[PDB]
RNA sequence: GCUGAAAGCAUCUAAGCACGAAACUUGCCCCGAGAUGAGUUCUCCCUGACCCUUUAAGGGUCCUGAAGGAACGUUGAAGAC
RNA sequence: GAUGUCGGCUCAUCACAUCCUGGGGCUGAAGUAGGUCCCAAGGGUAUGGCUGUUCGCCAUUUAAAGUGGUACGCGAGCUGG
RNA sequence: GUGAAGAGGGAAACAACCCAGACCGCCAGCUAAGGUCCCAAAGUCAUGGUUAAGUGGGAAACGAUGUGGGAAGGCCCAGACAGCCGAGUCGGCCUGCGCGGAAGAU
């Protein structure tokens, strides 16, 4: 099925009558406005593209004013894609809310996770130390070997060494929907989800 | 290279580079082999004369 | 050779088309069609069908013998039919039929449903015994295999699902 | 099964057959006399 | 006088159709290459490509002879340790039809910036259709 | 295992049909059109005069400078640069 | 007119003559638990006492604590018994 | 006998194996060993046979109704072989080409 784009706002906790806590991440969804269907016959498969939130006046460029002044919609902060099942049907302008998840139990949540730039391979790989006395010298941290002799006479590809270290795609599968509050466009999700607060986020009902 | 450019011209007139050379042979022709490429590229009603002439000897 | 130089007798009552190498026979039990390999030519006498090779192929007379057997059997199907009949051994071991499903308890946690597929006909006069009937030698044969697969006869007591006229042996320890 | 590189008759209900290029031996009366060259 | 050389700027080129329905895979592959290259016209030159334009239909229906439809292997290698990889004849005419045909012509022809450019003229489909009516190619009967 | 001749019987195979595993091809997650075979879809911008010559995907003067981009400044849960 | 040789640490990669998990045939296979052969390389596959030890014996665990090749893998990566 | 102290052509590459001994020039012709579907010069040549294993393009003792050829035996129209009647059927020998036996490290 199709599902939302959203706001990281932050963690809190509920409180049940039983006596248990529940960790949750909420998360702001507001209307998503559909602003143009791509069919077989034009472009080759069946999809959605959406908008949301609100962008000012001079920070819009001319081909984007016209993209949207086509749809008859009010300019938002982005586009996302959403690909159809068989039987499902849209149409240009039409708002979408929270409410589409009503009945839905589970959740995939996408993001960007956060950057701890250039990495080690203790941090970045789970590398063990060598000893830090009985006449170490200077290889504390160091990776050790990267290869063997003569024969094969190179470094492998794909081998583990140091380099960048996150701020990339990440998507968590299979979590609780907690509470879904359509007075106030809030989505409650049980557990951690990836990015920082402020980030964007997709949210689609779950696969397995 | 000469070789190459007379097979390509026989198997046009419906013949192979040995069997013609062969006919030539037998009917007593002594053009050689860089004289019939020139002429393979640059006079084609004589070098189908020239497989009449070999095609016969071969009859 | 010996089996192919035996004409098929078509008996009255049933139809025959030939085209190419495609056969069609019909009869009161139903239709049966088939296609015939490229090394046999079948004749159509008079009330006689008759099977011989053709000149090109190094195989001939055995292809020719397995397609007079063929149909045979579809001329004796469309007229009379074959049935089989099946037994269980055991102790709480049960069997009945609903529509064209027949369900079995074989000493599982878990019952049995099996499909039957379309042309056959299941019966059982007994809570420990299934008859089975139709015009296909082949799919008859084959539901039978699969019926007897699901527990087969063991080597101690001879429990399970069985042909009835099977011999089992048996051993001591 | 026994599977070994000389297969032969051990009574006179076995038999001889050839499946799928693998050369095979199957009786009627004794499981023991099943054999498979290789 | 010196011999005759052709030059790439004057040479002429045409453009035929090919039906490859039950035809030997082999056997069509050499045709295929000797025309491309130019090896049929007595202007061959081998530091010029003096060939012609192939258009080639219904590569899904090529043959093989004994048991190659299942006993054939195509291998390649990834380039990461470990990463061979295999396919049989069947399974690459079900997923990918026309490579089948593309890589026995490319084997057949000469290895070099030349090859590669003599690789360009060659136009393979699966089905019946194509869509190069403006060029107006002549039926070939291989 | 089913049906079945060569070999009047029997036979899982020669012609036909059915099952069968963490191995194979997919299904799950990430990169990806420098895929030189460089793909597709949506939107936005530019609508003046002359001269010479060896006459053609030719050279030059005047008028005009769009959509957009970069540079500079205040900076970030982005970062060795 | 020089290719630093045992053992430990760190980091690995391949074969299959398979230690565990997966699928089968025979049994002098009643059940539970075993013996033997065939197919299968996806993933997994101990911590301590003694000794410079690789091995080996002992103590207590585990579904299991596989056998070999890679300059008896790896000192312009560390140690120096 | 060749290399050493010897070039050119063939055997993928390959001093010592096979063909053959380079005084200089030529955009002439004939052949050796080895070859003629494409990379790559020349027969998708002609006539009669064998193989179905990609054998050809790695290996033994031993095992088996794969299948081509040759010379002799036993039974059979006075009824043979197989199964439950009406033309063939049994077991050795010599020889051509194939099949299993056949597991390794970028």
């Amino acid at each position: 099925m199709i599902g939302l784009v959203g706001k990281k706002v932050g963690m809190t906790r509920i409180f049940t009558e039983d006596g248990v806590s529940i960790p949750v991440t909420v998360i702001e969804v507001e209307a998503n406005r559909v602003t143009q269907v791509k069919d077989l016959a034009n472009d080759g498969y069946r999809a959605i593209q959406v908008t949301t939130g609100a962008k000012k006046a001079n920070r819009v460029t001319k081909p984007e004013a016209g993209h949207f002044a086509k749809a008859g919609v009010e300019a938002g902060r982005g586009l996302w894609e959403f690909r159809l099942a068989e039987g499902e049907e849209f149409t240009v302008g039409q708002s979408i809310s929270v409410e589409l998840f009503a009945d839905v139990k589970k959740v995939d949540v996408t993001g960007t996770s956060k950057g701890k730039g250039f990495a080690g391979t203790v941090k970045r790989w789970n590398f063990r130390t060598q000893d830090a006395t009985h006449g170490n010298s200077l290889s504390h941290r160091v990776p050790g070997s990267i290869g063997q002799n003569q024969t094969p006479g190179k470094v492998f590809k794909g081998k583990k060494m140091a380099g960048q270290m996150g701020n990339e795609r990440v998507t968590v599968q299979s979590l609780d929907v907690v509470r879904v509050d359509a007075e106030r466009n809030l989505l409650l999700v049980k557990g951690a989800v990836p990015g920082a607060t402020g980030s964007d986020l997709i949210v689609k009902p779950a696969v397995k | 290279l000469w070789i190459a450019r007379i097979n390509a011209a026989a198997r046009q007139n419906g013949i192979s580079y040995s069997k013609f050379i062969n006919g030539l042979k037998k009917a007593s022709v002594e053009i050689d082999r860089k004289i019939l490429a020139d002429i393979a590229v640059f006079d084609k009603v004589a070098f189908t004369a020239l497989v009449e002439k070999a095609k016969a000897a071969l009859a | 050779s010996r089996v192919a130089k035996a004409p098929v007798v078509v008996p009255a009552g049933v139809d025959v088309k030939i085209n190419g190498q495609v056969i069609t026979i019909k009869g009161k039990n139903g239709e049966l069609t088939r296609t015939l390999n490229d090394a046999v030519e079948v004749k159509h006498a008079d009330n006689t069908l008759t099977f011989g090779p053709r000149d090109g192929y190094a195989d001939g007379w055995a292809q020719a013998g397995t397609a007079r057997a063929l149909l045979n059997s579809m001329v004796i199907g469309v007229t009379e039919g074959f049935t089989k009949k099946l037994q269980l051994v055991g102790v709480g071991y049960r069997a009945a039929v609903k529509g064209n499903v027949i369900n079995l308890s074989l000493g599982f946690s878990h019952p049995v449903d099996h499909q039957l597929p379309a042309g056959i006909t299941a019966e059982c006069p007994t809570q420990t015994e299934i008859v089975l009937k139709g015009a296909d030698k082949q799919v008859i044969g084959q539901v039978a295999a699969d019926l007897r697969a699901y527990r087969r006869p063991e080597p101690y007591k001879g429990k399970g699902v069985r042909y009835a006229d099977e011999v089992v042996r048996t051993k001591e320890a | 099964m026994k599977v070994r590189a000389s297969v032969k008759k051990l009574c006179r209900n076995c038999k001889i057959v050839k499946r799928d290029g693998v050369i095979r031996v199957i009786c009627s009366a004794e499981p023991k006399h099943k054999q498979r060259q290789g | 006088m010196k011999t005759f050389t052709a030059k790439p700027e004057t040479v002429k080129r045409d453009w035929y159709v090919v039906d490859a329905t039950g035809k030997t895979l082999g056997r069509l592959a050499t045709e295929l290459a000797r025309r491309l290259r130019g090896k049929h016209k007595a202007e061959y030159t081998p530091h010029v490509d003096t060939g012609d334009y192939i258009i080639v239909l219904n590569a899904d229906k090529v043959a093989v002879t004994g048991n190659k439809r299942t006993d054939k292997v195509y291998y390649h290698h990834t380039g990461h340790i470990g990463g061979i990889k295999q396919a049989t004849f069947e399974e690459m005419i079900a997923r990918r039809p026309e490579r089948v045909i593309e890589i026995a012509v490319k084997g057949m022809l000469p290895k070099g910036p030349l090859g590669r450019a003599m690789f360009r003229k060659l136009k393979v489909y699966a089905g019946n259709e194509h869509n190069h009516a403006a060029q107006q190619p002549q039926v070939l009967d291989i």
